DNA sequence: GCAGACACTACGAGTACATA
DNA sequence: TTTTTATGTACTCGTAGTGTCTGC
């Protein structure tokens, strides 16, 4: 099997959920954090031969970068993984299945609860401003009818109440109240434009990133509000 | 059948590590302790510290959480350094856990000295997120867990069962080792074999199964195997006949022959002397063969070691 | 210094505000005042019994034990916890102690050594050169001052003096001292 | 031969390290307990200690792993501090053993004081990854591994072979020296001092083979090479007149003589002051020498705590 | 006879090269020689006790006669990380001139050093056929039962009588030529043959002794003694930590030099208070404190002029 | 193309612990 | 009127020096 730019692409930044990477046969990727606050999942160009378990996976990338686009991958016939770049072969480990950590089947969302979109440059916005404003934590509630984005900074306002930052995604149709809280440590995915559905019943919630090339998942926090 | 097997694994004190709450041997107290919180369906901070080895600590904190339905984060204690809980930890932690269950970290074996300083990071921790999570801590030593620790946290001790637990305890494992041979095609011909194996090292549920998968070497437990569980070697009577006679030249030349297990000889010469001898004496030969045990090891020739212990017991020992 | 009016700032104020975390350093350090070491209230506590006030506290088991060591009165006792210390409880051991030491009284002063740190120096050179002992080093240097002078010898080692090997003889400008006294008088 | 030799090293007792678990020369229930283990196929948790040295647990833990192919990581015990674990022994753990051989990390020499904290963090690892991965320890001095490991571990005790053991292993060691000779090229003119080599140093089997190699000097084993084996001195004339004579510069000249082995030299003088001091004094003299013996290896100097025996002796000791 | 030019004293500028140059008795040189004879060394352990016997000498020398790449370290100086580091940074490496690598250890039997002989059981087999190992040891018991193991123990000293005869001989025939090439004078041959019979056992001393006529060029343990005698505290008190380094021989030096000094009655109870303060050391806790009630013990009882 | 900015490494200082 | 033993190991903090990724 053979790797391109595109896809190598979409693996580091799945080595920023877990270090760690299980794939088997076919065009479908998915992994999940080991403390089980983000999934990501995503169908590929490159078409994926054999199973594997990969210990190491953003120093593996690392060391694909070194080699052609050419190069082939194969199970090494002692198991392990040979690439072979034209003038040379490079040797790198398999762990077995067990220590890395896959989720069991791709888990599919639920009805939604409210949707909204994102467009790519308004992410750019917000991940990009975070650092300088150390906005830590960020809250998806309705304004005037027109649902809002909001920054703060939890270590400064513990209740999330000077709102440093906010940008208006689009227009609220239906009729709910909710803040759901996300914690930008989680917000792992790589930008574009993005679907966004998110979902709650009680103490239940979750929130979906549905992008073009990879689908994000990502855990609400325990103060989140909402009557669903 | 009622037991467990995880069938993942050869190693066999693993391969029948109890699911849940109900499966493991526990005193009366602490099952109906455990129960109990597996009702209210919601876990609270937990201590489970043995001191002795395999008394169940690491499994309950697993089976607690199955038995509530967890979603539970499991950690090496010694991996669990301070910026580990800065990072994953609180992110867990702060994670809403979104199909409503408990999350439960479960910090296995947190007693090293050098934690303390992560320890005391997980003050204000354990604080902060008590309403959507839970730690269960899993030590062999306690003091090796910070007071301030200790106060937030239910402290339930293993391994102290009272006289009529142990009792109890023991014979539920006589029947737990039975069924397990049932499993393993493991045959018992003499069931002494299996008591014996209980009572010898019992705190221990752990290398009471590990004796019990190396001593069944031949695939089964007849009364042969029964001799090297409990194992006397002995026929003492060599030295209890010299010790009476008070003579030397026998017992001069007896003492090279036990020099081989001297740990265990000294103990059947204790055994059977303290029946042998006057109560009086018995005081005595306790005070002789306790600092010959004591200062063995340091003993250079352990040969004329143990002649010293027997010169020192026909001299002051007396009995008809 | 212009504007001629400026409330003068403290020494913090300023660093802060202006944000220059080595000014912050140099003010923060200013706090550095370091001592503590209560140990001779538990020690004092042993000779004049009196009341304990431990176990809340930090107690050196090496600290009193050496201490104590100081009067040949209690020697029987600190010996005797010497042999038997390790693995008494810190408070067991405070308590032995205290049932053990009778009379009390102690005033400060611990016993050292002389050191001729020029003698120190002359010896640890030979130990280093030669791959031998600090006893055996001893008898070079007699039968050196005593026949060759050893001012060769000093002359062809001084060579290696490694300022680093400094920092094992003495710990102060003392030692600079030196740096340049073995580099003088052969 | 039936011997495996390693012939990539010269020093003969390494030469000749055992291959596999059938060359080792073992107690009878210690052999059955392995040949066991190699045939399940996969290999538990084991701690091998001696405390006498060179009895084969070090040869066992790379046998036994040979004996089933396992895939092997060797580690020097005093290396094996707590980063190591964490790093390459968990890289090697986790990795999946891809051609399907057990994994087995065998650290040796792990009875290091300093290693208890690196022990400590293993205690959590050995259960993670026992599935796929297990651990063999040597050990010279049990006590040096934390209890929670021995609990984790199957714990085989080395060189305490039973009265009808040592009789078979002891000639088991006779043909094993003498398929030895053979391929080295040494003559055995005399049998008696092979049997001898054997017996006298007998629990450890390596200076049991590094005392066959220094006795060849000549190339041949005759009945006068057999002279210096069994040698000893006997020669304790010296002492034993001077004792008489009460005197100490000629005592106290005499004790950096037998500095050399105390624990023989302290034999020999119990055996023949017995016959040639008085009855009472006979009493006195294992008192004097027990005590003596008991605190060697305390002692710092030995040779100064040898010349302490002698005067003790010299003034209570009365006899003609 | 050999003489190493660029050196200061006697006795390391003149230290037998060979096997043969060293004086020794009987077993002694013919082991030597049929240990030299296998082109390869085993590991091997030396010890006198009696000092000035020649063991470190006899290391670098079978060292030199297998033309064995030899690494020369201190006990003293071997610490945990010494071994780990450079000692093994050696052992594993191979040879270009594909000799033995010896690593010899001088006087091993120190007390940190403790732990770095544990480390080395499994270093001494890992790399066994690369290089092996000298050892040096006033005091055997001072060496880990797993050591002895792993070596050769021979034992020196104690010559026969005809030993005794030859080896005075040879020692006196060695001391001349090295004034003839040192330049000094031999007044009269009573007086060469006067030093090798006054310390007979010890060649180093004697050749110690040597370079302290030497000024013309022809032929300390006081302080704790006088702190004693004084009986005063302040002073022991503060010897003791100098002396904590080496207990066993320092222990020894005093039992050797109060016996001489001391009473008669006194010296059955030195022995006893100095045997038994040897007895229990190394369970003692404090060193330095346990060999301050040894001091305080001795000023008491010990009475002389 | 560089210079600037961010991230990851390593060493030094401090601290605490256990065995001798 | 006081005042710090030796040997090895582990965790954390802080900073400075190294890198790579990025922006005129
Ligand atoms: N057997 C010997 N023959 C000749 N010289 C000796 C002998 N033993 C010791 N010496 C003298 O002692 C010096 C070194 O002694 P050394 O081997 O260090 O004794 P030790 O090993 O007992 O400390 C040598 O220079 C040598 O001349
Ligand atoms: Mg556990
Ligand atoms: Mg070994
Ligand atoms: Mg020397």
């Amino acid at each position: 099997m053979k790797l391109s730019k595109d896809t190598t692409a979409l693996l580091k930044n799945f080595a920023t959920i877990n270090s760690g990477i299980m794939l088997k046969s076919g065009q479908f990727i998915m992994t999940r954090a080991v403390n089980g606050t983000t999934y990501a999942e995503a169908n590929i160009s490159d078409v994926i031969d054999f199973d594997v378990a990969i210990y190491d996976l953003n120093g593996f990338l690392g060391i694909l970068s070194l080699v052609n686009d050419d190069a082939e991958i194969s199970q090494s016939e002692d198991g392990n993984i040979k690439i072979a770049d034209a003038r040379s072969t490079i040797f790198w480990p398999a762990a077995d299945p067990s220590t890395v950590v896959a989720p069991n089947k791709p888990i599919p969302f639920p009805v939604a609860s409210a949707v909204t979109e994102i467009k790519a440059e308004d992410l750019q916005q917000l991940l990009r401003v975070s650092r300088g404003l150390q906005i830590d934590t960020i809250a998806i509630t309705v304004k005037e009818g027109k649902i809002v984005i909001n920054g703060f900074n939890k270590v400064e306002d513990s209740a999330l109440t000077r709102v440093k930052y906010s940008l208006t995604l689009g227009d609220y149709d239906g009729e709910n109240t909710f803040n759901f809280i996300i914690n930008m440590a989680n917000m792992k995915m790589q930008p574009g434009n993005y679907k966004l559905l998110l979902w709650a019943k009680g103490k239940q919630g979750a929130a979906k990133f549905e992008g073009e090339h990879a689908n994000y998942v990502v855990a609400l926090e325990a103060d989140s509000t909402h009557d669903f | 059948s009622m037991i467990t097997v995880n069938e993942k694994e050869h190693i066999l004190e693993q391969k029948y590590r109890p699911s849940t709450i109900d499966e493991c041997i526990l005193p009366a107290f602490d099952k109906e302790t455990f129960k109990s919180i597996t009702s209210k369906g919601k876990i609270p901070h937990i201590i489970l510290h043995s001191p002795s080895p395999g008394t169940g600590k690491t499994t309950v904190a697993k089976a607690l959480c199955h038995d509530v339905n967890a979603d539970m984060m499991f950690v090496n204690g010694s991996d669990c350094k301070i910026d580990f809980v800065r990072g994953p930890l609180t992110n867990f932690a702060s994670a809403a856990s979104f199909d409503g269950r408990q999350k439960v970290i479960v910090i296995d074996e947190f007693d090293r000295s050098g934690l303390a300083e992560s320890q005391r990071h997980l003050r204000s921790f354990m604080e902060a997120y008590s309403s959507n999570c839970s730690i269960i801590i899993t030590a062999n030593n306690i003091d090796g867990i910070i007071k301030p620790l200790q106060s937030r946290c239910r402290v339930i001790t293993f391994g102290q069962p009272t006289d009529e637990d142990k009792i109890e305890m023991m014979k539920q494992m006589i029947r737990r080792l039975t069924e397990i041979c049932k499993h393993e095609g493991i045959a018992i011909a003499d069931m002494k074999v299996v008591a014996a194996l209980v009572k010898k090292n019992f705190p221990d549920f752990r290398k009471t199964i590990g004796e019990l998968d190396s001593y069944s070497s031949k695939g089964v437990l007849d009364a042969g195997i029964l001799s090297l569980v409990t194992n006397d070697r002995g026929a003492i009577d060599d030295v209890l006949e010299s010790l009476k006679n008070k003579d030397v030249k026998q017992l001069r030349a007896l003492a090279p022959k036990y020099a081989a297990d001297y740990s265990w000889f000294v103990g059947k010469l204790a055994e059977e002397i303290y029946s042998r001898v006057t109560p009086q004496s018995i005081i005595r030969m306790y005070e002789i063969v306790g600092e010959n045990n004591q200062y063995h090891g340091i003993a250079a020739n352990t040969e004329l070691h143990l002649a010293y212990l027997f010169i020192q017991l026909a001299c002051e020992m007396q009995w008809k | 210094s212009l504007f001629k009016d400026d409330i003068q700032l403290n020494e913090h104020q300023v660093a802060w505000y202006s944000k220059d975390w080595t000014a912050v350093q140099s003010a923060a350090d200013s706090f550095k005042e370091k001592a503590e070491n209560e140990f001779f209230e538990i020690i004092g506590a042993i000779n004049n019994k009196t009341k304990c006030s431990i176990a809340q506290k930090d107690y050196s088991k090496f600290m009193v034990e050496n201490a104590l060591s100081q009067f040949p009165e209690c020697m029987p006792a600190v010996y005797a916890m010497n042999l038997i210390g390790s693995g008494l409880s810190d408070e067991a051991h405070f308590n032995y102690l205290m049932a053990a030491v009778p009379r009390g009284k102690r005033y400060g002063k611990w016993a050292k050594l002389v050191e001729d740190s020029t003698e120190v120096l002359i010896i640890k050179l030979l130990a280093k050169r030669y791959q031998v002992n600090t006893n055996d080093a001893i008898n070079y240097k007699s039968i050196l001052t005593k026949n060759g002078k050893l001012p060769l010898v000093l002359k062809e080692l001084k060579g290696l003096v490694t300022d680093d090997f400094l920092k094992e003889v003495t710990k102060n400008v003392k030692e600079q001292k030196q740096l340049k006294k073995l580099a003088l008088e052969w």
